[PDB]
């Protein structure tokens, strides 16, 4: 019976998850990811635990402030849902591509 | 069993100045040695490089306080800039 | 290996839009956000190894990482 | 007789280390006599204001330890540090609180 | 009685200066603009002709370039008129304000 | 003063070498403000190379240094 | 007391050796300098310089001109991939730009 | 009776007429190219020195050359400019 108007949870999870301080993605899949990617530079590396910590910080601080960016491409065309043409807008402003 | 030298026992000195009644840990620390070792390689090169385009083979007080002016921002710069010649005056007159 | 870029899942990505501040979100921008994470890992991996072949290392250790991403003009305090 | 060099300048970083730096690292080949002096009262200074920012925020959250968030904090609400610091991650650190005003209701 | 329609000369003015190579600003004025923003910092200086040239290169490219990112986020806003909104966007997605 | 110099038709030539088919009426004054931003963080780091090199004129080397120290490094002027 | 051979003949290079020698002992990179560092480094620069005149004769020459002008630097720059990625953040004097119009204003 | 200036001047003209043999350049060009090959050697340089004392050594060899220039050029420029520098340094011993 008792449901919230669809953007409650939303501005509430916004909330949430700016107040922590925390990894947002989970670690073993990510460890995968990393072995895999460099698999295709040199064969058999054997990587340090606080190396794949490093780069799951770098990643995670480089996503959060690119949709940061892409936010406000969003608000600029009068919406609030953002679209991948405001990734490629503010990928390209910046210099990236 | 071999030493590596850091800046944590001057960093723990200076905010026994300041805040006489907190502590830190270690991952504060670790990011407080960071950047005290940024700084110091910023400032040393931009003096480095001043002194070779002026021709010169010496890193002095002058360069220094140029690579300061050129570095860090205002109000910033004029407090940094007044402790150093405070402390250069003071360790002069105490030969 | 053909997976793994599949194991970035989508409330992950909805959790990182969410600290970014985004309150509604379109269902294109997952495989397009797959694909950003990816171009970025592979330019800061290749200088990491780059640097552990020149020490004639067979480790990653977190200092090449640190020494890669100030190359990128990226730089990273809490782990040197 | 033998008095540090900090002591003679009334300084807690030291000289003879940041003198030793200076002449290890290729900065150039002669280094003067107040050159680690001045650079050691710069890095005091700098050290001394980030600190003060960040034991007033482990008091506003009630704290007795200074911790990442605080250092971030006190980083991104000031504004000559933030121009300084202004392409630096610092690890566990997270964001901070920003809503844009289109999206409340 | 003749009269173009409006858009022709803006289009062909866009060809002619993106086909040459000179300086789009008199250098009078640019010199005076120099030796009076330069005068609140050391009273008398004493400018060379190829500081002020070098000076007039840098800014010119740095205009033209800030006008192609701001033409994107005008076409962005389904537009084509270009309002100072777009500008501030584009300065501020860039890392400048 | 003199920042009403740089007039309306050149602002308007600098835009259509940018590639911009329709202007505003704003778009001057924000540029003049633009400008002035830039021309002060630029000559504030020339006059300080200057004054460090015991000098009185402004050489087109100083501007080169300052410039590539904002990352920017222009060719062709020594 | 023998003939002498430039170490840049002995190397088959145009650029020179010697020069790029006194300047890596006098430009405070490290305290010694190896023997084959400087041949590595002048044929890396010559490498590059002809790899840049090569793309900027052939825009003079299509332009019915004999001389290299600042904007055929330009042209041949900023049209090739690579060199642009090498010089991205760079502005080169009287150079201008490419031509560039947007599909959504021409009629 | 002036202070002398070195340049690469005479050293840019030898590689264009090897590579266009009925073609001059101006002034303001030669002195483009000549920015050009100070600005290479700079970060070239700079990346060895901070490779060398990474790895606690002092001396620049061949090697950290290498390695700055993988480091530095993109992709296939890269893979020429290794090819380049070997082929020398090879033709050089012998």
């Amino acid at each position: 019976p008792h449901r919230y108007r669809p953007g409650t949870v939303a501005l509430r999870e916004i909330r949430r998850y700016q107040k922590s301080t925390e990894l947002l993605i989970r670690k073993l899949p990510f460890q995968r990811l990393v072995r895999e990617i460099a698999q295709d530079f040199k064969t058999d590396l054997r990587f340090q635990s606080s190396a794949v910590m490093a780069l799951q910080e770098a990643s995670e601080a480089y996503l959060v402030a690119l949709f940061e960016d892409t936010n406000l491409c969003a608000i600029h065309a009068k919406r609030v849902t953002i679209m991948p043409k405001d990734i490629q807008l503010a990928r390209r402003i910046r210099g990236e591509r | 069993k071999t030493r590596k030298e850091s800046y944590a026992i001057y960093v723990y000195k200076v905010l026994k100045q300041v805040h006489p009644d907190t502590g830190i840990s270690s991952k504060a620390m670790s990011i407080m040695n960071s950047f005290v070792n940024d700084v110091f390689e910023r400032i040393a090169g931009e003096a480095s490089r001043l002194a070779h385009y002026n021709k010169r083979s010496t890193i002095t007080s002058r360069e220094i306080q140029t690579a300061v002016r050129l570095l860090l921002p205002g109000e910033l710069a004029k407090h940094a800039v007044s402790e150093g010649t405070k402390a250069v005056t003071c360790y002069t007159s105490a030969k | 290996l053909r997976d793994n870029i599949q194991g970035i899942t989508k409330p992950a990505i909805r959790r990182l839009a969410r600290r970014g501040g985004v309150k509604r979100i379109s269902g294109l921008i997952y495989e397009e956000t797959r694909g950003v994470l990816k171009v970025f890992l592979e330019n800061v991996i290749r200088d990491a190894v780059t640097y552990t072949e020149h020490a004639k290392r067979k480790t990653v250790t977190a200092m090449d990482v640190v020494y890669a991403l100030k190359r990128q003009g990226r730089t990273l305090y809490g782990f040197g | 007789k033998a008095k540090t060099r900090s002591s003679r300048a009334g300084l807690q970083f030291p000289v003879g280390r940041v003198h030793r730096l200076l002449r290890k690292g290729n900065y150039a080949e002669r280094v003067g006599a107040g050159a680690p002096v001045y650079l050691a009262a710069v890095l005091e200074y700098l050290t001394a204001e980030i600190l003060e920012l960040a034991g007033n925020a482990a008091r506003d959250n009630k704290k007795t330890r200074i911790i990442p968030r605080h250092l971030q904090l006190a980083v991104r609400n000031d504004e000559e540090l933030n121009k300084l610091l202004g392409r630096v991650t610092i690890a566990q650190g997270g964001v901070l609180p920003n809503i844009q005003s289109v999206l409340l209701p």
